[PDB]
């Protein structure tokens, strides 16, 4: 891994730095490490693509090296290098789609594919230079079991599901207490609804609760908290808890009581805020509890008396509501977020060349089933591809 | 014999040369690398002014790598030598590092060669082909002991009077070189073009070997005469002398 | 296998000493047995897998030897030693694998693989050091045939049978006298019932015997023997013989009486215990022989009495039992236990890599199958499978 | 942790091998080890600290080095050694215990007593040698990020749970439909039970089923499945769900019907057993689902029929049972087991020294919350404490 | 601030770029920088304040050169070099943290903590290279 993104990085910089004009000194090292790299690979017979539609290729290095006294790089010297750039781009993108397409239950933190394997040798550890990137770091300190984090901008920690949770109900759907949550990517919008707005509820105030346990620790987290949930605020047909038969919501928006947001680590109280929005910070987290209240307005004018009866029908259901949002956070697993593209080249890759469902990913590398079921394994797997992925990005 | 190897049994013709298998049939880092570069340790090729030159690798020029050498037979001096007669590894080791004690002056010799050899290519003004020569001058390792062990800390640059007097020397020899290239073509296409078909081309073609001034034409080979007159011929002519003729 | 078991051993011991830091007085004669290893495994080309979905690898050996001299290992020679393990290793778990899939009718005991064959030249004879683990040094005594000895903890000898004997039976199921047993891995579990608490039969005693011949001798076997079979002491509805209809049982524990076990080998009295109960040992035996009685008591409390009616109906049932427990023994043959995971191994092995199912073994390896039917070629197939699975769990 | 563990392996090969009468030649190796210690030791001051009701001892090192001038051991040179090696030996074991009673939330992993804080310094890595003990291998392995293995004989992975759920209830409790579970250690006995015996089922089947989530993966493990429950097989008088009241349950077995057992990974069909009993083996799953049917007997006896009305009452009630015993496994993390000592170990060491409650560990060392809350950090305090266990039980 | 700024850019940068088999080439400059850095802090006493929970921890510096004369860096130059940086390290991230918890109603963009303050002195100033964030 260190020496495929070493390899990229190396073609990086000659891309950058080998310029037309530029002084030799500000390529000495460079040119230097373009060399090593030339006369390592040299020799060597790789082969690439046996899975899938990815076609089988063989790579050959007999590449010419560069020179080392010129003042000044010029024209020819570009020339001379961007053929050997050219083919070592065009070896490195395929050894890391050919990466990218494997995965193993027992190691798959190990390398997969062959050309990967080989250069795991001890010979072509003197390719290895600065690894200077967020994930390529992560994967060496890792490797030496250090505490490492990936930081994400709107990590993708929830998977998809929108839910309810009827507390009281009945067949005709009328007189309903519940809850419904849509929890999708960094965002939590939860709904407690009362049919009969807590007319005979204890000092009428009806209490719900929404916990969302997170499958990874998320540390130093940034969120961003309002007190209603726009998704659960208009009028519904949803189906029954069964599909049997379809009941009415028509929500009208009382503003939360009693906010509270524990953010919880082993059932430990971490971070707690009441009455708290706006942004807030979550330090280390794998548990968000939200507790909110519906609070009957003591005193109403005779629009809103006229909303809510003694009695049924209950025709306007109070409603309040949370929206949560995970701006930016920090964890120790690789995740999927809105400003990386990891997951999205790992599953081009996949589906271009139309790579069999293995025994680790769910099918399609579907990312709900993938973080629902985020096992050691798929962790494992999932860092590997990702590193793949960036380096890859590195050139491609 | 240091690492308790087997002595290697190498065959004439391999494709690589002994040091490219001890690289990668010893497992020791410091010889191990020592040996990589000794083995990827070639010239480079670099048009400088439109001049071919055959450059040295940074680490030979800054001398660094000496210090991997010092590394390398620093760890030679260290090993058992399992089977060897002590008093004969104690002679070897103590060889060795009579080598590895002058690191700053072996650092030193190296960074002065790299700069002269630098300086002194500057002066060159014809391509730097690398071809292996049919006969070669012979250096003896002894002359390379006595430079390595007698090297001290004293510069010597060429002198720029040097410097210019190599310049001049190259350029006379090139611009002569072409000159006559430039005549003998002349000539040649000359009676080619009047039909003087009882001409000997040999004879211009000796004419220009012994104008060039450093050839014994009793001793040139004829294939090699023909193969010359050949490519003569199929030169053009330069611009003043077929106005001339025209 | 010697081979293999020594190329695995050598690894190990690699692994396990070859450490930073470590004086290298504590690894010179591993050094120069790893340094044997690395120039007879040179020069030589190996292929494992193309069974099933194993993937078909290739192997190529050349490496330079370990002569770096130190007073204490460091980080360079552990790097070093490390690489070259890691190949090595890499490629004895694949031809441990590659060994674990194959089975012959004949010659079930010789090498089936190409690399285990190839490995079992004369050239590879060097490579051969310290064969300590009980499954080697069996291999190697029974190549010399000298008894050969495996010890087991709760030996899975008795392949699975729910199954009962009905001596005296009717359609109606409601006058029964017979047994019903459980012989599962080193359990048998027995129950004599009579439904008319012998009330006819002769000195008012009812006999059962239970007869259970191993496939394999046991020797040095501690036996716990319990009066009581628990598993059949609750009312059930057990099926017909036939599965035409089904009949009641209602047990009544009475104590078993004049219990004798008998240890059998080759039809003789090998060991006797009568009215013993606890820890007992069977030196050397076959087979077992349970005999109990089902003694009506002479005197009765009215509670007793009322049980057992001179006539039918017979409401309830009078059952004597008996548990014969193995926690360890010995046996000649291989054998799955609690303690050892060899089995287990090869199943996994196969059935990750969806080897198809072959002539030797049963399909998914069933324990049950193998050791209702183990035929000496199933025991060669079988030995050898265990031993390259215990060869490949000294590294993976 | 190496450094300790090299102290303790260093001092049990000088107990073994420094004996009267014994060659040199057999020490050798061991003296030089023995003495590396002597040096690396010497001139150090430790401290085991009083944490609890351990006394805080102080540790100096001024030994003198072990001979080498004897051809054969003599009764003063082992009475030297024993003198240096009971030092040693106390030593050892006090940092042992020190280790054994702190933990820590941030970093388990890590060393959390002075003393082996010290020892992890570079200037003792010199003591290090030969790591083959299970629990060290895994330890370096784990370091380095590599595939850990742990065999365990009936592993405890499952928490006491000894549960019930009704499908079927109503206050009286005379027609209930449910099942009751024991979960204890690698034992699972489920039981599903119908009052009305399926007699207004769809089919006259009763679909029972039992998920149990192990909380950390277990793979290679061979497991006994028997069809009946013992001990949900006789009558109880069972307190009720919430405990207002008590009902009545009066068995009766009948053979589970569709008997279908699957091992799941990430929601993933790993291993499926269908109507098959005796020894099965899973190869890699971290769920359980058992299903299971009860199925009216299409034909009953008289007795059968009587047994089973087609109306309340219902005096006798349909059951059917499931046993699972894990006999052997092989896990990632570390366990309690019925072979090893280290959590006895460990909490036999915290109980003695009144060790305060810490922020990881229940408050008893209780197994059942521990695994239960298996958290990563529990599991690296575990894992630490454990191999200090093993290394402590090396010498005492 | 630029002094510890400059010391986590090092450290960075010593443990991205001081990995086994890399060329010396790739990492003079950073070995000279490390070095500096190392003479400089060498033979000074910090202290982490003990605000709050925070713990009191007292950090001394005696670390020899990291090596030259490799033309390619092996195991145990990057094991030397790893114990260095991780000590480095843990004194940077707990001055860092030492700093993050302190304010002044005046002058408080000037350092808080006696660490930082220190490292404001004029020797320290040898430490200060590339500032790019
Ligand atoms: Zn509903
Ligand atoms: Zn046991
Ligand atoms: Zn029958
Ligand atoms: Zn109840």
């Amino acid at each position: 891994m260190d020496v495929l993104y070493s390899l990229s990085k190396t073609l990086k910089d000659a891309r950058d730095k080998i310029v037309e004009g530029t002084l030799y000194s500000n390529v000495s090292d460079l040119i230097q490490q373009f060399n090593q790299m030339i006369i390592t690979m040299n020799g060597n017979e790789f082969q690439t693509g046996g899975i899938g539609n990815l076609p089988i290729r063989n790579w050959n290095f007999d590449f010419g090296l560069l020179g080392t006294t010129l003042l000044n790089l010029d024209a020819n010297y570009v020339e001379t290098a961007r053929n050997t750039i050219d083919y070592f781009v065009d070896f490195v993108d395929n050894v890391c789609m050919d990466e990218m397409v494997r995965e193993s239950q027992r190691n798959g933190i190990a390398p997969q594919s062959d050309s990967l394997r080989k250069l795991s040798g001890i010979k072509f550890k003197r390719i290895n230079f600065d690894n200077s990137s967020e994930y390529i770091e992560n994967w060496n300190l890792q490797n030496r079991r250090q505490r490492t984090g990936f930081t994400f901008h709107k990590p993708n920690i929830f998977p998809y599901s929108a839910s309810f949770t009827l507390n009281r109900s009945q067949p005709a759907h009328d007189n309903l207490m519940g809850t419904m949550w849509l929890n999708a990517g960094s965002e939590i919008q939860v709904a407690g609804f009362d049919y009969s707005c807590a007319i005979n509820a204890p000092a009428n105030i009806q209490q719900f609760e929404h916990i969302v346990q997170l499958r990874r620790v998320l540390t130093t987290a940034t969120i961003t908290l309002l007190p209603d949930a726009e998704r659960f605020s208009f009028p519904r047909v949803i189906n029954s808890a069964d599909g049997a038969t379809t009941w009415y919501f028509n929500p009208v928006i009382l503003r939360p009581n009693n906010v509270e947001v524990e953010f919880l680590l082993n059932g430990q109280i971490i971070n707690t805020y009441q009455a708290r929005f706006g942004t807030i910070i979550a330090r280390n987290f794998d548990t968000i509890r939200l507790s909110f209240q519906l609070m009957r307005p003591p005193n109403m004018t005779p629009a809103v008396a006229a909303l809510f009866p003694n009695a049924q029908p209950f025709e306007h259901h109070a409603t309040v509501g949370l929206t949560l949002r995970i701006e930016s956070a920090v964890c120790e697993s690789v995740l999927a977020d809105a400003s990386k593209t990891m997951l999205a080249n790992v599953t081009s890759v996949r589906q271009e060349y139309a790579i069999p469902v293995g025994p680790v990913f769910p099918p399609g590398m579907n990312w709900t089933d993938l973080i629902t079921n985020y096992s050691p394994s798929r962790e494992d797997n999932l860092q590997r591809v990702f590193t793949v992925a960036s380096i890859r990005s590195m050139l491609v | 014999p240091a690492f308790g190897m087997q002595r290697m049994h190498y065959r004439n013709g391999d494709p690589q040369t002994p040091f490219q298998i001890a690289e990668q049939q010893i497992q020791n880092f410091q010889v191990a690398n020592w040996l990589h570069f000794v083995n990827n340790n070639q010239f480079r090729q670099v048009v400088i002014d439109g001049v071919l030159n055959q450059v040295l690798n940074d680490n030979i020029r800054n001398g660094h790598v000496v210090n991997q050498l010092m590394e390398a037979l620093m760890q030679l001096s260290r090993q058992q030598f399992p089977t060897m007669p002590v008093d004969y590894k104690r002679s070897i080791q103590r060889g060795i590092l009579l080598l590895s004690n002058r690191l700053g002056q072996l650092v030193d010799l190296t960074r002065l060669l790299a700069y002269n050899y630098e300086t002194l290519m500057a002066c060159i003004t014809m391509n730097m082909q690398h071809v292996q020569t049919l006969t070669t001058e012979k250096l003896q390792l002894t002359s390379v002991t006595s430079l390595c062990m007698l090297i001290g800390n004293a510069t010597v640059i060429p002198s720029p009077q040097t410097l210019f007097h190599y310049y001049n020397v190259n350029v006379n020899f090139h611009s002569n070189y072409n000159e006559r290239i430039n005549d003998a073509v002349a000539i040649i296409t000359a009676a080619n073009r009047l039909n003087l078909y009882q001409k000997k081309m040999k004879s211009i073609v000796e004419d220009f070997l012994k104008r060039l001034q450093i050839f014994d034409i009793s001793r040139v080979p004829d294939d090699q005469m023909y193969r010359l007159r050949d490519r003569l011929r199929l030169l053009p002519v330069e611009i003043r002398r077929l106005d001339i003729f025209n």
